[PDB]
């Protein structure tokens, strides 16, 4: 699996 | 210019979000935020990227 998503601003 | 290539597929839960694959390269147009970006794929669609997921080229 992908890493983790950034949070969005 | 600026170009990155994905290290994983992502479709993204916003519909601002650019879907790409594994393996794509996408060439960056903007950095609104540190980690999200605006990015343009080869068939010329755009849309926001998290920056983990890819890798300069």
């Amino acid at each position: 699996p992908p890493p983790a998503l950034p949070p969005k601003k | 210019a600026e170009y990155v290539r994905a290290l994983f597929d992502f479709n993204g839960n916003d519909e601002e979000d650019l879907p790409f694959k594994k393996g794509d390269i996408l060439r960056i147009r903007d950095k609104p935020e540190e980690q999200w970006w605006n990015a343009e794929d080869s068939e010329g669609k755009r849309g926001m990227i998290p920056v983990p997921y890819v890798e300069k080229y």
